[PDB]
RNA sequence: CGACUCUUAGCGGUGGAUCACUCGGCUCGUGCGUCGAUGAAGAACGCAGCUAGCUGCGAGAAUUAAUGUGAAUUGCAGGUUGAUCAUCGACACUUCGAACGCACUUGCGGCCCCGGGUUCCUCCCGGGGCUACGCCUGUCUGAGCGUCGCU
RNA sequence: UCCGGCGGCGUCCGGUGAGCUCUCGCUGGCCCUUGAAAAUCCGGGGGAGAGGGUGUAAAUCUCGCGCCGGGCCGUACCCA
RNA sequence: UGAAGCCUAGGGCGCGGGCCCGGGUGGAGCCGCCGCAGGUGCAGAUCUUGGUGGUAGUAGCAAAUAUUCAAACGAGAACUUUGAAGGCCGAAGUGGAGAAGGGUUCCAUGUGAACAGCAGUUGAACAUGGGUCAGUCGGUCCUGAGAGAUGGGCGAGCGCCGUUCCGAAGGGACGGGCGAUGGCCUCCGUUGCCCUCAGCCGAUCGAAAGGGAGUCGGGUUCAGAUCCCCGAAUCCGGAGUG
RNA sequence: GAGGUCCGUAGCGGUCCUGACGUGCGAAUCGGUCGUCCGACCUGGGUAUAGGGGCGAAAGACUAAUCGAACCAUCUAGUA
RNA sequence: GGCUAAAUACCGGCACGAGACCGAUAGUCAACAAGUACCGUAAGGGAAAGUUGAAAAGAACUUUGAAGAGAGAGUUCAAG
RNA sequence: CGCGACCUCAGAUCAGACGUGGCGACCCGCUGAAUUUAAGCAUAUUAGUCAGCGGAGGAAAAGAAACUAACCAGGAUUCCCUCAGUAACGGCGAGUGAACAGGGAAGAGCCCAGCGCCGAAUCCCCGCCCCGCGGCGGGGCGCGGGAAAUGUGGCGUACGGA
């Protein structure tokens, strides 16, 4: 995902859990040279990222 | 420098976004006097201040 | 359809919040479609969804602060936001009563010697 | 060595951007701004530079509050009431 | 004859003078004569379906509500119970900045209260409200081998 | 083809050095030169105290495992 | 049915300043007379600004040994790429990596108007898109040379001096007592009050080379790896019922 | 195995050719030849000293290509 | 020891109206994305830049060329 | 020893308030040059001016005689015409330089302290009830709390007053 610069990793994972009802393993964030905050969110192994991506609509 | 600070990084981000050219559909408006972006900046000619 | 702020005034705060949440969900889906590359229809409708967000939030805020002013109507001490925001000098200015009340000595002078209305023959 | 070969040692800067006026005039060892005197409460401003006075003054920025104050003074600072409902 | 050079004229170039325009200046006059801790001026960063600058606006972000008006905006798309414009009194208004928890990296806090953790048992997470200097009136708690009174 | 594909085999035995570089250690010389502070952590001296009345033991453990968490910013490339 | 302006081997007038006709170009305004007013007439000032010549297709494109053959792509090859050959740097490098500084120049795709002082199928050029992941690398923490508030003093004043100096400069704590509370009111915790104990050298700033616990190996991209994946660890903090 | 010791690399500097260049590669560079090279040594970063002032192993030297008094704006269209 | 309207001042500000003023090297530095681009460590310094046509009707189509660029054709009263 | 007043002086994230900064054409208060002129230059001039600092308002400042005069007298302040380039100042050089009276614009006067007399007759805040409210005021009720005799309010101020 990409988020605004004010979000913590805890805030990001809580938001992901609420909006997409998926458990989250960890989060890695970096502020991109454009300016936003790219966040790599690794899920719990018992969920499937490809399935969640199809559910959200990106594929 | 690879060892930046947050304010400087935001500054560079804004000017990197600013350094793009002009869209073509604006050249077709009614009251258009603009023919190209005159506020361009090349990393080697103009040195951005700082 | 066309959400407008006249049939939203009579509603209740809980379905106001629920409708706001639904509109936010739709806006998030529309942004997903935008980034993945979608139809000009959705790209146009994102503006409408944003303005629906804006007016629902405006209705919520207006009703909340109106009830709050009604609550603080009678009390002597009320929050600075509910206090009147005229200019700083006008807030520092003397109030209407004390700019009018006068001393006993010269009000006695006024009642003893009132200004008269006269005329002089040519 | 007075010119071209001494221009090569210029590699660390004496000024940075400051928080009041955003110009690149904040001396780092003095820890003051050469344009506005940031640590001082009052704005640095002189009458021997009319151009400097004109470059940043009241009519220059956004007028975010002041133009609204003007628009309200033209009606007398009305409050509380709203136009007659339709 | 020829080439080259010189002069004049026609046409063609380079160049942008002159002429005619002018949503701009300058000068005079009239009315008014209004900023800010309820957070100013200035600055920074963001906001457009396609958007760099200018303009406008502030996470409700090229605007919301209300009133007037009354069928458009438009470069290309898209889909009258009120489109668009203007007015503007309701609501909202990011980060610095007198700038205010301490410092200004955006780092480190403290206190009270909510919701997760907990099932108060503390930690840990999120949110909300306070925490600057001077000074006035009053309140409380105090100090003095300062002046006394009763013991 | 789309392969951290599948397989075999092998990854051995010795000697030297005022060698070069790095590092650890001992010892000496030089000074009218004596060659940083603080955060932080630890050990010791003391003995105010606490634990239970013979047990299913109590206080207490710098011992061995087990459980949870670690936020914010920088990180591309050039370096002549 | 053609004003201003401009051009003219056309016709003329005036001693002259100048002016009137004809032709052409041009496309929206202009002039005579009587008075009034002036930022009112240029050849010069090493005058100001803009433009153009001769010089002249001239000077020049000579610091650091060096290139050749074939093929490919391409409209096009002295200069691009592949292969071969011959050379140079020669480990105090023309190698591999960082700090300051730069700020997207990094990677891919496409283009050949402009730029790369010849050219270019190439480029750090232009246009589209991509790309920087940390408890264990650094900042953040410490203090150094020094900087800097408050008390105080000085100062017409913005303010300055001063850093322990002319301050009632502490908001902490083992424990004991009192008062309330929650949790099986057990025992503790939150506290609220009192008793008792208490030097700090002065708030605060100051090092990405000083001080400062704790992460290594293999694999993975086009461009990121002690950061991603796999496998092995480790430090700090916390934990009623431990 | 001592020395503000000698020859001589890197580094630091800048003698002579009054060489090259002198509308330059360059508003001070290039070549050969040179001085020193364990010390009054060379060097990054931090920090202090500011203009009739600073700093100077002292040449009126350096103080952003500016120094026998820097630079910027103003008095100022200064006076001739 | 103290208070006090009017007549008075106003090159900043919000609105206005006018001129024997200037007419794009003029008039404000700025008629235009102007205190903008750009230069300086900084204080500060600081531009050039207006006009197709009534209406884009902004040159379809054929042809040579890799393309720029031409020849025809066409719009317009006029591409002079 | 303790307790209780008062006086001085602290500490509060105590309850409620207020100041800071900006603009600055006009205004008020300090500070304050040197170009220049004198055909040189030092007093003088430039000039109480530029620069510097502080503080406001819609204007500010001033203002109701410890005045002008010497008349047959006028009567707060401010602005205009004149007085007047005058009296005066000045290396008596260069240069500088007002005021009264007269005519207009406007026109407005007032309050304390002190001396005294009225049983502090005075003021503020908290709580409660009714009313009003976007200028937080009106009434009533509190054996509610404070300020105040080291002086609040009424009368009263040079034109006299009780
Ligand atoms: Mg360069
Ligand atoms: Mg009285
Ligand atoms: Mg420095
Ligand atoms: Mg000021
Ligand atoms: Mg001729
Ligand atoms: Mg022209
Ligand atoms: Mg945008
Ligand atoms: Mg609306
Ligand atoms: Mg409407
Ligand atoms: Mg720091
Ligand atoms: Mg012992
Ligand atoms: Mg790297
Ligand atoms: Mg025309
Ligand atoms: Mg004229
Ligand atoms: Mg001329
Ligand atoms: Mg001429
Ligand atoms: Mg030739
Ligand atoms: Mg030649
Ligand atoms: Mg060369
Ligand atoms: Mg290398
Ligand atoms: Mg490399
Ligand atoms: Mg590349
Ligand atoms: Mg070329
Ligand atoms: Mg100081
Ligand atoms: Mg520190
Ligand atoms: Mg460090
Ligand atoms: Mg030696
Ligand atoms: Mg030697
Ligand atoms: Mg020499
Ligand atoms: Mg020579
Ligand atoms: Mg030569
Ligand atoms: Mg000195
Ligand atoms: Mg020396
Ligand atoms: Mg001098
Ligand atoms: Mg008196
Ligand atoms: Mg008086
Ligand atoms: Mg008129
Ligand atoms: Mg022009
Ligand atoms: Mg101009
Ligand atoms: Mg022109
Ligand atoms: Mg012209
Ligand atoms: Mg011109
Ligand atoms: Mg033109
Ligand atoms: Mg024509
Ligand atoms: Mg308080
Ligand atoms: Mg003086
Ligand atoms: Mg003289
Ligand atoms: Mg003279
Ligand atoms: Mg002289
Ligand atoms: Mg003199
Ligand atoms: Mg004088
Ligand atoms: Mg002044
Ligand atoms: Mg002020
Ligand atoms: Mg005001
Ligand atoms: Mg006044
Ligand atoms: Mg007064
Ligand atoms: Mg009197
Ligand atoms: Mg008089
Ligand atoms: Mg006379
Ligand atoms: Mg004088
Ligand atoms: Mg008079
Ligand atoms: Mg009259
Ligand atoms: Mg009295
Ligand atoms: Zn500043």
């Amino acid at each position: 995902f990409i988020v605004d610069v004010k979000a913590n990793k805890h805030q990001i994972k809580q938001a992901v859990k609420k909006l997409y009802d998926i458990d989250v393993a960890k989060v890695n964030t970096l502020i991109r040279p454009d300016g936003e905050k790219k966040a790599y969110v690794r899920l719990a192994p018992d969920y499937d990222a490809l399935d969640v991506a199809n559910k959200i609509g990106i594929i | 420098s690879s060892h930046k600070t947050f304010r400087i990084k935001r500054f560079l981000a804004k000017k990197q976004k600013q350094n793009r050219p002009i869209p073509q559909w604006i050249w077709m408006k009614t009251g258009n006097k603009i023919r190209y972006n005159s506020k361009r900046r090349h990393w080697r000619r103009t040195k951005l201040g700082l | 359809a066309k959400i407008k702020a006249r049939d939203l005034r009579g509603k209740k705060k809980e379905e106001l919040l629920k409708q706001l949440d639904d509109l936010k969900v739709e806006l998030s889906q529309l942004r997903v479609a935008k980034v993945t590359g979608g139809a000009a229809s959705k790209l146009s409708k994102i503006r409408v969804v944003r303005k629906s967000i804006a007016r629902v939030l405006t209705v919520i805020n207006q009703t909340q602060k109106e009830n709050l002013r009604k609550f603080y109507k009678g009390k002597k001490y009320k929050p600075l936001d509910l206090r009147p925001k005229k200019t700083r000098a006008m807030r520092r200015r003397l109030n209407k009563h004390e700019e009018s009340l006068k001393t006993k000595k010269q009000q006695r002078k006024e009642r003893l010697y009132p200004l008269r209305k006269y005329a002089v023959k040519a | 060595t007075k010119g071209t070969s001494s221009f090569g040692k210029r590699r660390n800067k004496t000024h940075t951007l400051c928080r009041r006026c955003g110009s690149k005039a904040y001396h780092l060892q003095k820890s003051t701004c050469g344009k506005c005197g940031y640590p001082a409460k009052r704005k640095r401003k002189y009458n021997w530079s009319a151009k400097a006075k004109r470059r940043n003054t009241t009519g220059t920025g956004r007028m975010r509050h002041l133009k609204i104050v003007y628009r309200r003074f033209r009606h007398g600072f009305r409050e509380g009431t709203t136009p007659k409902p339709k």
